[PDB]
């Protein structure tokens, strides 16, 4: 029951996999092998697992993953990898030849000989779970892989399962820094099938993470490892309301409705804290009103897009621990008393709480500290439109002149399709811009 | 739910019922907290809850009250779980004989604060003629009123035999 | 006179399991079913809210309803959880997901079928029941629109029975949900021609009642709740018990509800002090009489002076005097006359009952149907316009089978109810 | 020169925690095995005591 | 000092706090120095008892116990400065020529009780 | 409850900050670690979950040297590592720098640790910022945080312990420059600014104290005495309790009227401590008398409009009242005609304490001196002379007008400086 089925696309989202399911191994207490170990080995268990981790009846979990990209380097190295006993060497489906950040050649070329298998694995995950709760996408649109197979399978997805939930917890283009030269073109091309055939969409961008892990985790020289451990962290604090009992339980549905005031706007600011290394976290009165107030600075998010330079829709917090329900109470209120962050007038509630009883849990050999109460909160507001605004902006300077659009066009992609796109999501910016203004 | 807890087989037996329950029961000894599932579905039959009850006295083969229920252990569930158990509450027995009758509250109050055990049981036994030779009690005491205390604390074994020099 | 209850919803359900297990506790029933009680008089009434099985012992005549079940699993595992009856846990697969719509129309009607079957052989089993209870939140989505489809089934199938609902209807400074006032507008219109009596309770006057009245830190859900079900043991009391003026809910509704829509209470409960003024103040009915009018003592967040009281019930519980119970409450109507309702004379029901709650020698439950329960339908109707005037938070109700038609009447029907409440708070004889 | 240039160094680790020393063991927390944060209020006494 | 408060707690509740003399006889009647096996005896006849741990403790800082010192701490230990010289104060008044012995008469003679609340209120 | 928030600016706001609280610490027992091995603390130090607190200061400089000693001595384990920041460059006495081109990188995150330490607070007393406006950073971002702090808290109380330039002794050229800069910031966005020039808190740590060699160390000793004397009202129950606001009311008579003098007494050493029998009147006069003083300001050049008086120890409102007579019959001072009263005093059961490394011997009994004065007039009649002497033919301006300020921002500060004096003898004038 309550299960949710993770597929990952692309470099990024393997490697965000790959944190998030050691992670969840950690918090449902499973061993690398894939059983529980052997000293703990009580007969009957419970069903907080099954959300995650078929069961077999040898006594050794599955996870509910699919882990799929055209280059085989990441996916072998899954399965070369400690994490090898524990993967099915199905649902790992690998392809021979890569995408090469190319969208037309991940979405048109090369996207067709693999989309087909990636959804034979996807029934075959879903007729196991008998109360499947829906989807989450992990990549990056930046890629060629990330962007159009993961387009391409997010559409078969919405045209098979109909009405099935999904989160796409993607990683855009960072505004100032980026790996990609042909990224913004991966990222407006995606966006289209992020708006239609995504019901979430979720920014998670590197150089907040960069930021954040510098300074709160004070850590120099932060990496992708990090970067996917704060990721994993967040996804597990969002779905642990289902997977423990809490307070305040929310499923998937539960906060689909509350956070998506319109078909179309549905992109939604992360943000997670108490953040904290063990040589500074008991220096800090860490309390739920300091944590609420710690998410809702703009250095304490995991994007760079500030609330303050735009306006909050709807907020959905999700606290983990020894959290009460009127100390939430208390910093909906002083929220509500702070005039630095303001919210649309059309939206007098605007909130959305989830207590649970679980708080997170730091991997062995790591460099974040278990705290006595965590919260991650996900907001729809008006400010995506900036970096919208800066990756069209980016987009259309790149597009001047027919930059790299040989490369696109010479892969079974028309030429109209990338102004296609930019009408997208310049229509995307203007109802934005339109349902933030005031009545 | 990652907590160290101790995990114990245990019984019920609803009035009515024809059979016990067959329950399992963690105790987070961290902690006050209790939870019970069965063990043929797996339901959570209680949720997290804390009790008064002291940790001493959730060893093996000892009867409680969760809410009204009388729950019985009846063995260990887990190899971490009996090794701790050993470590911690280790059993033993202490027996003695009718000539400290007249001694046998100082004994005893000796044995629950002088020696840190903790009286799982108290009983009296008159010893018979076969008893004697068939649980291999000193022969000293056949036909004879004695009293045995079934008693755990950490080294039981060694805490007895100081109890014992100590003691007449 | 039987009363078979239904709770739905996550905040139904525990709501409903606290109630259970106080009136298992009053009644001296433990979890395993089987009477331990020190007097004959709980057995005497002992059939109201429990009928027994072969062996003996009794379980609650409760109907459990949600389309999650995870809140069924922690009812089931509380201390009293497996009081209860196993074919009464009707619950489905997909949650509501705070969607009125959702609970109502579509994964509502393929679970409310099972829940009417239960409920009409449970309303058989009795020798003729008085009604129906059901403990609600009107903001989620399958407490509040499966909740309404219950009361409208139920209303339809037996029409002469008294329809009680406890509805939690929340505030916004408390709140935590998005669509709130969408799901309570398109609540509390089912409620107005559906349910005999609504029973109003706001978490922010329970969270108020919790901090200064009580004087305790941080007292959960299982605190909170506990007061609500002090509430519903204190009003079925009479039934369950002697007295010396004995009375029901129809009693209550007849005393209580001059016109068919006015029908919604707030709540207050006496005595509520804490454990370091148990020993400081006296328990009599005056010290009872001055804080069951009172704001911070009332546990629904809705101004008592700033309305007049219609009328009101006193349901005193405890060996007491005739003389105090109703000579203090006419005290009360003539140095408050400005507050209570002129052309209906002695606004007071009274009623007494011989056993008071376990703990407490004398007690008293207040319900009272003041017109300044408009302030918290006028303000949620503010926002159910705010947010319907853009359309927002919709497409989810549309495509779920809501009509924008039956969203305007919801709307239309609220504005009456709060505007039936304000002419009658202002208008004179 | 490439083999000579195995004895140069990295100047600095990757993730490495920027640690100052803290006492510890005077503290009596381990910073590993031990939960930081407030442990949240217990309100003494319930409403079951109360009534 | 946790052997002579849990020792002095213990006695408390089981003698009642207005007759902890009992230790003090018990202790005059050991001997001095007093072995540690009799002085254990003596002490817990009354049903004081001391964990292993205490004991151990109690041994270290005192096969031979110092009596005298024993109880010394016992009945020194456990007073703030106040009450010290108010005692001192007391018994210096009760034994004017320091011999250690208290007779009835004069503590009869030197007891108040005209002062005392409760005569007061008749 | 009663909390205040500390902040400190620039070398010498943190070295008498790391002195404030090296005495903070052992007024409240807590170990440098943290823990102590009642909510008293609770004005200063706030409480954490582990047993041991942390204090409610944000140090701030614009160069590192005075943070990272902070950071590396012994009070790691006291100080969090945030509310403890570190600039990139510092000011290096220029006002220009410090407050327009390099502390506007700086002041945003400092008013957000302000903030937060604000949300922290519960019922926040009010600011206490310690600093010199003869320096650079203590005056550019005196300023600016200042003004920050009075637009995003209003009219919250803030008390500024400002090391003024000693009328004879300077360490810097510029300092008259950044004072006259500086007292522009003090007076509109400062609801009390107390006197703590250097050299009269040399002479009476020479004269009285008797040492040789003293040096920073004891100043700033001898300052968080003073500034834990004021303060212990709200720490510490006492037979007449004062508040910020309370002495506030009486000590400002006029908006532009909130510069202070102070003195402590008795400063003794060990030696001469225990000979010496220190009673109220004693204490009372040695406080009025000039010696005492620790800012160099004549009290006999002047009439004292109003005074407060923290006593602290055994001190009873008897003896208080009987100090108060004589020093209302001597004519050593004189108070202003329509001020009669003009007395106030705040009478505390805790007796200072002594900390490490100092030379003060602990008195059962002192007192510390809070006064507004009409010879006040007197500092700013020297620093006016002592800026003008050097802006009469443009010196040491260029720095400045190099780094964004416009040439008639002196101006602007000279006539607000004399705006002072115009206003302190008019209102010491007798009606
Ligand atoms: N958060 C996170 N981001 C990553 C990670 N790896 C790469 N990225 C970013 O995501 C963008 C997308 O890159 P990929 O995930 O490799 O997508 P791709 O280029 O199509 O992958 P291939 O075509 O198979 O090489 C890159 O430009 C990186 O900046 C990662 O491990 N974690
Ligand atoms: N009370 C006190 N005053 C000091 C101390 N050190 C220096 N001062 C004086 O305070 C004045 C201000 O100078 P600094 O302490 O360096 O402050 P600052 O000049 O703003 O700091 P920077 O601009 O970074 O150099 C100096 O002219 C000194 O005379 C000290 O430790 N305590
Ligand atoms: N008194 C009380 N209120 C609760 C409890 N749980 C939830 N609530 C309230 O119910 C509201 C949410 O209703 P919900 O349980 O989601 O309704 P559902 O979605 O139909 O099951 C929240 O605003 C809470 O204030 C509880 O245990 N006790
Ligand atoms: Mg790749
Ligand atoms: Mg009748
Ligand atoms: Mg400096």
């Amino acid at each position: 029951m309550r299960e949710a089925i993770c597929i990952h696309i692309g470099q990024a989202g393997c490697q965000v996999g790959n944190a998030c399911w050691e992670l969840f191994c950690l918090e449902h207490g499973i061993q690398p092998d894939g059983s529980m170990p052997s000293d703990k080995c009580i007969g009957v268990e419970d069903d907080a697992f099954n959300t995650f981790f078929s069961e077999t009846g040898a006594g050794k979990h599955v996870p509910r993953c699919l882990f799929l990209d055209l280059e085989p380097t990441v996916v072998d190295e899954v399965r070369t990898g400690t994490y090898r006993q524990l993967f099915n060497p199905e649902q790992l489906v690998s392809g021979k030849e890569d995408a090469a950040n190319n969208y037309a050649r991940g979405h048109y070329t090369i996207g067709k000989e693999i989309v087909d298998l990636a959804l034979d694995r996807i029934r075959k995950l879903a007729d196991n779970c008998t109360g499947l709760q829906g989807f989450m996408v992990f990549h990056a649109v930046g890629g060629g892989t990330g962007s159009g197979l993961g387009a391409l399978l997010l559409e078969r997805l919405s045209v098979d399962y109909g009405k099935k939930s999904k989160l796409g917890y993607t990683v855009y283009p960072s505004p100032q820094v980026s790996t990609a030269v042909v990224e913004p073109y991966n990222c407006v091309l995606s966006t289209h099938s992020l708006l239609e055939h995504t019901d979430v969409a979720t920014m998670l961008d590197n150089e907040a993470i960069y930021d954040l892990t510098r300074r709160s985790l004070d850590i120099e020289r932060p990496s992708y490892t990090n970067v996917n451990r704060l990721i994993g962290q967040v996804v597990s604090s969002l779905t642990a309301s289902l997977r423990f009992d809490g307070a305040l339980n929310v499923d998937l549905t539960e906060f689909q409705t509350n956070l998506v005031p319109y078909p179309r706007i549905h992109f939604v600011l992360t943000s997670y804290a108490p953040v904290v290394s063990a040589e500074k976290a008991y220096h800090e009165q860490l309390s739920v009103a300091d944590i609420t107030n710690s998410v809702f600075e703009p250095a304490g998010m995991l994007t760079k897009c500030d609330p303050r330079h735009g306006k909050y829709m709807s907020c959905c917090l999700m606290y983990r621990g020894d959290v009460v329900p009127k100390d939430v109470n208390a910093a909906i209120a002083t929220i509500k008393t702070k005039r630095t962050i303001q919210f649309v007038d059309w939206c007098p509630t605007g909130f959305k709480c989830g207590i649970n009883y679980q708080p997170p849990t730091v991997v062995p050999g790591g460099d974040l500290a278990k705290v006595q109460r965590a919260v991650c909160m996900i907001a729809n507001s008006t400010a995506i439109a900036e970096v919208f605004a800066r990756i069209d902006h980016k987009f259309d300077l790149m597009y001047s002149k027919r930059a790299f659009v040989h490369w696109y066009v010479g892969e079974g992609m028309e030429e109209g399709e990338f102004s296609e796109a930019r009408e997208d999501l310049a229509a995307l910016e203007k109802d934005y811009e339109e349902v933030g203004a005031e009545s | 739910t990652l907590d160290s807890r101790m995990a114990f087989h245990a019984q019920q037996q609803d009035p009515g019922a024809p059979q016990p329950r067959q329950l399992i029961l963690r105790y987070f000894y961290e902690s006050g907290t209790v939870e019970l599932m069965e063990v043929p579905s797996g339901r959570l039959y209680l949720k997290r809850t804390a009790v008064d009850i002291p940790a001493s006295s959730f060893t093996v083969g000892s009867t409680v009250m969760l809410f009204g229920k009388a729950t019985t252990i009846t063995a260990f569930a887990d190899e971490v779980t009996r090794q701790l158990c050993a470590q911690c509450s280790e059993s033993t027995t202490v027996v003695i004989t009718e000539e400290a009758f007249p001694s046998l509250g100082r004994y005893l109050a000796m044995l629950t604060e002088e020696c840190c055990f903790t009286i799982t049981d108290v009983e009296m036994v008159w010893v018979q003629r076969e008893t004697i030779s068939s649980f291999n009690l000193p022969e000293k005491l056949a036909d004879t009123r004695i009293v045995v205390v079934l008693c755990t604390r950490k080294k039981a074994v060694e805490k007895g035999f100081a109890f014992v020099e100590r003691t007449t | 006179r039987e009363i078979v209850s239904c709770q739905a919803g996550q905040c139904g359900n525990q709501i409903g399991s606290k109630f259970w297990e106080v009136i298992s506790d009053e009644h001296g029933v433990d979890p395993t079913g089987t009477y331990q009680g020190d007097s004959d008089l709980q057995l005497e009434r002992i059939n109201v809210y429990f009928d027994e099985s072969s062996g003996g012992r009794y379980v609650p005549r409760a109907v459990l309803m949600d389309l999650e079940p995870g809140t069924m699993d922690s009812v089931r595992a509380g201390p009293y959880g497996q009081l209860f009856r196993p074919d009464n846990f009707i619950f489905g697969q997909s949650g509501a997901g705070n969607n009125w719509a959702k609970g109502h129309y579509t994964e509502g009607a393929e679970l409310i079928d099972s829940v009417l079957d239960v409920c009409r052989k449970e309303a058989e089993s009795c020798d003729c029941l008085q009604g129906f209870q059901l403990s609600h939140s009107l903001g989620g989505g399958t407490g509040s629109g499966m909740g309404t489809l219950l009361i409208s089934k139920l209303r339809e199938e037996y029409p002469d029975r008294i329809m009680m609902t406890f509805s939690v209807i929340p505030s916004p400074r408390v709140s935590d949900t998005v669509v709130e006032p969408y799901n309570t507008t398109l609540s509390v219109h089912q409620l107005v021609e559906n349910s005999d009596e609504s029973m109003c309770i706001d978490n922010e006057a329970l969270y108020d009642i919790c901090f200064r009245t009580l004087k305790l830190t941080t007292p959960t859900f299982g605190d909170l709740n506990h007061l609500v079900a002090a509430v519903m043991s204190g009003v079925t009391c009479c039934l369950r018990f002697p007295g010396q003026l004995n009375s029901d809910l129809r009693k209550l509704a007849v005393n209580l509800v001059p016109f068919p829509r006015l029908h919604f209470f707030m709540m207050g409960f006496a005595p509520l002090t804490s454990r370091g003024s148990q020993q400081y103040r006296g328990l009599s009915v005056a010290e009872l009489t001055q804080q069951m009018f009172d704001a911070k003592n009332m546990m629904q967040a809705a101004d008592p002076r700033h309305g007049r009281y219609l009328t009101a019930s006193a349901l005193f519980r405890g060996r007491m005097s005739t003389k105090e119970v109703d000579e203090q409450m006419l005290n009360v109507q003539n140095k408050n006359s400005s507050y209570f309702i002129e052309w209906i004379p002695n606004n007071i029901k009274s009623s007494i009952c011989d056993i008071p709650p376990k703990g407490l020698k004398m007690s008293v439950t207040f319900i009272g149907n003041n017109t300044c329960i408009q302030e918290m339908f006028r303000r949620v109707g503010e926002q159910f316009t705010g947010m319907f005037r853009r359309k927002a938070f919709l497409h989810w109700y549309t495509g779920e089978g809501m009509d924008e038609m039956e969203f305007t009447e919801a709307e239309s029907n609220m504005n009456d109810l709060v505007s039936e409440y304000q002419q009658y708070q202002d208008a004179t004889v | 020169v490439m083999a000579g240039y195995r004895s140069v160094d990295v100047l600095h680790p990757v993730g490495e925690q920027l640690t100052r020393n803290y006492d510890w063991e005077s503290a009596g927390i381990d910073p590993t095995q031990y939960r930081f944060g407030k442990r949240s209020t217990s309100s003494d006494g319930t409403t079951a005591t109360a009534l | 000092k946790p052997f002579l408060a849990d020792i002095l707690n213990k006695a408390a509740e089981r003698l009642g706090h207005k007759q902890l003399w009992r230790v003090a006889s018990q202790l005059e009647r050991l001997p001095s120095p007093a072995s540690a096996d009799v002085a254990r005896d003596a002490l817990r006849d009354i049903c004081v008892f001391l964990s292993d741990e205490d004991y151990a403790h109690m041994c270290e800082t005192y096969r031979m116990i110092d009596t005298a010192a024993l109880i010394e701490s016992l009945s020194t230990a456990p007073l703030t400065p106040r009450r010290r010289h108010v005692v001192n104060l007391a018994v210096h008044k009760l034994d004017p020529n320091a011999t250690g012995i208290i007779s009835y008469i004069t503590l009869s003679d030197h007891y108040d009780v005209l002062r005392h609340p409760e005569v007061r209120n008749g």
